RNA sequence: GAAGAUGAUCAGAUACCGUCGUAGUCUUAACCAUAAACUAUGCCGACUAGGGAUCGGUUGUUGUUCUUUUAUUGACGCAAUCGGCACCUUACGAGAAAUCAAAGUCUUUGGGUUCUGGGGGGAGUAUGGUCGCAAGGCUGAAACUUAAAGGAAUUGACGGAAG
């Protein structure tokens, strides 16, 4: 794919992570 | 800026040397680069050279007549013991039978092959061939 | 060195001048920087006809060191200078190229005008570059009449004299003959007027 | 590899340049990369000229002219063969066509 | 080049160009030998006796052959007041 | 050109170059006894100079400072030094 | 019945020029193999490599072959030859003649003290064809030829005896490799040694001596 | 069309190259030559021979031809090549008796060893 | 001047340099990170026995097309489980 | 005019196209610190080749126009020069080549100095730190996997590219 795509999945899917980690903190 | 002016007195030989000019001007001068053209001349690899007085560093004019093949310098002025006079003639020269390593020893500036006859060693300063 | 007699005369002074020899063009390249005398205010460059002489002497001096006259290929591409070269190699004995040259006439040994001339003779050095380049292949000297900004590769013998005038060709072309056969001696001296008039050597147009 | 020694555009000594728009699709297209052509047409057809002229009511009055100026950015100008594909060693050649 | 007995062991001691100095290779096609008649005081030119000189291809390549037949030419007598020293 | 006498250039050649161009540099100015209309009397002036200078006697100006030499006001003549 | 069609043949095939070093003084060039056969009769080819180029086509590959081959008397004299030819036996029997064609002259010289025959070479010489350069170092009489294999035999055809080399680049680029090593082993007629620097008349051309055995 | 080809053209100016003082402008009398001077596998490609033939001999005839050289065509054009009027175009009686060179081009003179009348014209364009 | 110091007193710079460009060098690298020792199967060693804990066949991969025999074996010293190829015709039926 | 809403097209198009449209686009106070932020070409110094243009300054000079009637007017023309933005030709030279007056003076390897890379992926990911309001920035692996990935050019084939 698209390297300006695959860095903004991978960007978005980051996001997800940060947001799961906060959880438990 | 202006680092090394035997650096730039020797390019500026070896740049008109390869293009068949049979003088070349060199700016600025000094004692080492004299010395140096002395070398040069005793082994006749240039001519008669010029020095121009104009009350600062000065210039040269050098006669060349064709038998260089290539002049340097080695930056920096590495020490040199006795021993290690054999390394630098066969990393530098072109054979064993002709050409100069310059050294710079306390006895004065002279070719490697001088250095040996008097049993002196300083720190390498050029080659010539 | 030379004889007094082999100074530029005031006749020939006159038949050069006269021809508009020393009209250079108007940009002169930097290898013929020594031929040109002054610039005239309007732009063209004064040709010094003085050394214009003495590179005619000398070019005529090695035509005359090849032993064999044919060996000697003079060569023309322009219009202007296609009939001198052609009365050029009859009274001198020379070979010669008119008109259109063959690429691979020097290289290529199973052409029809495979040549091995050991000394070319270039009327210009711009229109005749096919000419100069081969013969940087197979050893072969060039003498070329050079213009002020005709380029000086591959030329050994430059005579500055003007490549593009009508009657500066053929007189030079003219001034070459005489002096090969004054070398070789068919002319008795220096001083007998030549039987050939410089008329002879010049371009007729079809309509005569 | 690189097509072009100028990239394509006229910018050498210089930072940015300010955009212009395509007049066919309004593409902004920096204004030195872009095809300038500039027109200086009548503004009655030749065929018209005539019969005008006759409907005139002044005695030898000049017909306007009509001046633009177009800028089109590379698609639209190669589309419209306003500018051709050219060879590699024709490239090179920056002189205007000999046409006119 | 010479042995320790004296033979010269060289094959082929090559030509130096006549201006650069420089050694014409076999292969060296742009070369040149220019041979120039002598000539005696009746302006006749002398059967087989020439000045000759050498150009590399590599001085010729450069456009610099003809300044350098006019110095050289000059030295020898062949040309008077043509070449200049100082530009 | 190979071969060329450096120590010697044409002295035609040699008055085109710069001033720090040459085998000596050398500048390029110069000094002059101005006149002022009024009187006679000598005073040396800097070609190059970026003052008005005004002559002792009378308190005119002799030269106005431009971007290169100075401009010269009317009625003042000048002599090479 | 080989009729010269040059100058230089006709005076090969006459007894006016007997060795190839008067070719070799005057630069002449040389354009029949038959004078090369004829001045150095003892020759010792070599096909180094043979290889298959395809040319793509609207129909398929158009395949021909390319040999290299070097030629050599062993006693300082060798050349290099590359031809493409639609058969191997045609690319290598064309290949022959032009590596005849270019057969140069190289400087043997001594390391250290000169006590014999020259063995090596007089100094260090480089050569570079695409990206490989090779470079040919004197050695003293004990080593051989300290190359590969490829480079070797260009070495032994030419009659160096003791020589160190070194090779930068794509080294497995025989044809590559094979030039470098021929321009650097010719670079020794090219490099100013002082033993050189006494000035040689320069003799005349035998193409003029002879003007008119050459004629036609 | 009836454009001839090169096994026709080329062959048929071997036969002037070669054949010229017998040849003619008729092509009856070019057709039996040639039937005894070359060997024609067929009659038609015989007639298309003679046939340029004697339109390459009718163009001789009008003037010289580029490509065939005959052994005659020089012979007659190296003496007919030897115009040269009475008077030079280059001598100086054309004009006064003396040069009109530029006056700038009359230091040249100067400078040389040369005492030469000159009537100096300025254009200074 | 080539991008790297020549100074007779730049000895530091030039050996921190090369020190800090041969982590680019991976079998520099893992000599001294100890990833044999940390990470490999055998821990480093030419060899390790184990207990074979089951036959499995593996498929080739392409173009080939074959049934490559191995064994599943948990090594002794450390317990890992690795996959062990059995070389030659029939000799899974060695292997129990 | 992102988003969103809508009319078309389409097998489907919450796409291209059309009509509206919110953030935004502008500005003031603060943040952010990234771009194919490109000449994909670090900075300083020297030398090596020809040519014509052009911008700024200076210095000498016209069959030129103009102040004003002329100068000390200005413009233009012709020459030099220093600095720039570039360009054309050649290739001594370099390069794998494309190409390059530097990407030359590099196995004939050394003028000074800073930064960066070490097969392709995993991955600019995980983790720790640090900066940020956030978005994110900077620093930054390993396990594992793989025989190529890639550069420039050649012939062909193809193109809803041109002639
Ligand atoms: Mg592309
Ligand atoms: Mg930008
Ligand atoms: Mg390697
Ligand atoms: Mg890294
Ligand atoms: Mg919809
Ligand atoms: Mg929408
Ligand atoms: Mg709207
Ligand atoms: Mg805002
Ligand atoms: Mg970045
Ligand atoms: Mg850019
Ligand atoms: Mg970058
Ligand atoms: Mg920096
Ligand atoms: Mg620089
Ligand atoms: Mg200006
Ligand atoms: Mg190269
Ligand atoms: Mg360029
Ligand atoms: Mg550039
Ligand atoms: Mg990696
Ligand atoms: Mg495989
Ligand atoms: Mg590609
Ligand atoms: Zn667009
Ligand atoms: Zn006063």
């Amino acid at each position: 794919m698209r390297d300006k795509w695959r860095k903004k999945r991978v960007r978005r899917l980051k996001r997800k992570r940060r947001k799961v980690r906060a959880r438990s903190k | 800026t202006r680092t090394s002016v035997l650096a730039d007195a020797l390019n500026a030989i070896n740049n008109a040397e390869k293009t068949g000019k049979r003088q070349v001007l060199i700016r600025p001068s000094s004692k080492v680069i004299i010395k140096f053209l002395t070398v040069m001349q005793k082994h006749g690899y240039i001519g008669e050279f010029e020095y121009i007085d104009d009350h600062r560093s000065g210039k040269i004019v050098v006669q060349l007549n064709g038998r260089l093949n290539k002049c340097g310098v080695i930056q920096p002025r590495f020490n040199v013991k006795i021993n290690d006079i054999e390394r630098w003639t066969d990393n530098l020269l072109p054979a064993r039978q002709f050409g100069y390593v310059i050294l710079t020893t306390s006895a004065g500036i002279m070719d490697h092959e001088e250095a040996r006859r008097k049993h002196v060693s300083g720190k390498i300063l050029g080659f010539v061939y | 060195s030379l004889p007094a007699s082999f100074d530029l005369t005031p006749e020939d002074a006159k038949l050069l001048l006269a021809a508009n020899v020393h009209l250079g063009a108007k940009n002169v390249q930097v290898h013929n920087k020594p031929y040109v005398y002054k610039t005239r205010p309007d732009g063209m460059n004064i040709i010094n006809i003085g050394k214009t002489w003495e590179k005619i002497v000398l070019a005529a001096r090695i035509i005359a060191a090849v032993p064999n006259a044919s060996d000697v290929a003079v060569c023309s591409s322009r219009t202007f200078g296609q009939r001198a070269v052609l009365k050029f190699a009859a009274h001198t004995g020379a070979t010669a190229i008119a008109g259109r040259f063959t690429p691979g006439n020097f290289t290529n040994y199973i052409t029809r005008s495979f040549k091995e001339p050991r000394l070319v003779v270039v009327t210009d050095p711009r229109t005749d570059a096919q000419a100069i380049k081969e013969s940087s292949y197979v050893n072969i000297p060039v003498i070329a009449l050079t213009d002020m900004d005709s380029p000086s590769e591959y030329v050994d013998v430059a005579i500055p004299c003007n490549n593009k005038g009508k009657h500066s060709i053929g007189l030079i072309w003219w001034l070459l003959a005489r002096e090969v056969l004054r070398l070789r001696g068919i002319i008795p001296d220096r001083t007998t007027e030549w039987s050939v008039m410089p008329d002879l050597y010049f371009y007729r147009d079809p309509e005569e | 590899p690189k097509k072009r020694a100028s990239n394509g555009r006229n910018k050498k000594g210089r930072g940015h340049v300010k955009p212009v728009r395509c007049l066919n699709c309004a593409r902004c297209v920096p204004k030195d990369k872009a095809i300038k052509r500039v027109t200086i047409r009548n503004m009655v057809e030749a065929a018209a000229v005539r019969d005008l002229s006759e409907a005139s009511v002044y005695a030898e009055y000049a017909l306007p002219k009509l001046y633009n100026k177009l800028h089109y950015c590379v698609s639209c100008a190669i589309h419209a063969r306003i500018v051709r594909v050219r060879s590699r060693t024709d490239r090179k050649i920056r002189t205007p066509p000999q046409r006119k | 080049m010479e042995n320790d007995k004296g033979q010269l062991v060289e094959l082929y001691v090559p030509r130096k160009c006549s201006a650069t100095n420089r050694i014409i290779k076999a292969k060296d096609h742009a070369s040149v030998q220019i041979s120039i008649a002598k000539v005696d005081e009746d302006g006749r030119a002398i059967a087989g006796e020439n000045i000759t000189y050498a150009l590399s291809g590599y001085v010729r390549g450069r456009g610099e052959a003809d300044d350098s037949l006019n110095r050289l030419a000059q030295q020898d007598g062949l040309l008077k007041n043509v070449w200049s020293y100082s530009r | 050109v190979l071969v060329q006498d450096l120590l010697h250039p044409s002295p035609a050649t040699e008055a085109k170059q710069h001033k720090l161009k040459t085998l000596v540099q050398q500048p390029r100015s110069f000094f002059m006894d101005v006149k002022c209309q009024g009187c006679l009397n000598i005073t040396t002036v800097f070609s190059h100079a970026q003052t008005a200078v005004t002559c002792d006697s009378c308190s005119t100006v002799l030269c106005t400072p431009t971007g290169g030499k100075a401009k010269l006001t009317e009625g003042c003549s000048f002599r090479r030094k | 019945g080989w009729t010269p069609v040059t100058k230089l043949g006709r005076l090969v095939k006459a007894g006016k020029i007997t060795s190839v070093e008067q070719i070799y003084l005057h630069s002449l060039p040389v354009k029949e193999y038959q004078i090369i056969d004829l001045l150095l009769p003892d020759l010792k080819d070599d096909v180094m490599k043979i290889r298959s180029v395809q040319k793509q086509t609207r129909a398929g590959q158009r395949t021909r072959m390319k040999a290299v081959v070097v030629i050599g008397d062993s006693n300082g004299h060798v050349g290099l030859g590359i031809k493409t030819a639609k058969e191997v036996a045609s690319a290598i029997k064309a290949a022959i003649v032009i590596a005849k064609l270019s057969i140069i002259p190289i400087r043997r010289g001594y390391w250290g003290s000169n006590l014999g025959q020259p063995h090596s070479l007089p100094c260090k010489v480089t050569g570079k064809c695409g990206s490989v350069a090779v470079r040919l170092i004197p050695a003293p009489r004990g080593k051989g030829i300290v190359a590969s294999p490829v480079v070797k035999r260009l070495m032994q055809l030419a009659g160096v005896e003791d020589v160190y080399t070194s090779s930068s680049g794509s080294t497995r680029t025989t044809e590559n490799t094979l030039k470098a090593a021929f321009a650097a082993i010719g670079n020794t007629y090219s490099f100013l040694t002082p033993n050189l620097w006494a000035e040689t008349p320069l003799a005349a051309s035998p193409l003029e001596v002879y003007a008119e055995e050459a004629a036609a | 069309g009836r454009v001839r080809t090169k096994t026709v053209k080329r062959a048929s100016k071997v036969l002037i190259e070669r054949f010229y003082p017998k040849l003619t402008l008729d092509f009856e009398t070019n057709k039996r030559l040639t039937s005894e001077i070359a060997v024609i596998q067929s009659k038609r490609l015989r007639n298309k021979i003679a046939g340029y033939t004697t339109h390459l001999m009718k163009r001789i005839q009008k003037g010289p031809v580029r490509g065939i050289s005959f052994k005659l065509q020089e012979e007659e054009r190296e003496r007919k090549d030897q115009y040269v009027p009475e008077v030079s175009a280059l001598d100086l009686s054309h004009t006064n008796g003396q040069l009109e060179i530029d006056a700038d081009t009359a230091d040249l003179v100067k400078s040389l060893g040369f005492k030469i009348p000159v009537q100096t014209v300025s254009i200074s364009a | 001047g080539k991008g790297k110091p020549r100074g007779l007193n730049s000895a530091r710079k030039l050996r921190v340099h090369r020190r800090n460009n041969r982590w680019a060098d991976q079998a520099y690298k893992a000599r001294l990170l100890g990833t044999a020792f940390k990470s490999s199967p055998f821990g480093g060693s030419s060899h390790a026995k184990g207990i074979v804990l089951e036959k499995i066949g593996i498929e080739s991969k392409q173009p080939n097309s074959a049934i490559r025999k191995c064994v599943r074996v948990q090594l002794i010293k450390n317990g890992k489980k690795v996959t062990a190829f059995v070389p030659n015709d029939g000799c899974l039926n060695f292997v129990d």
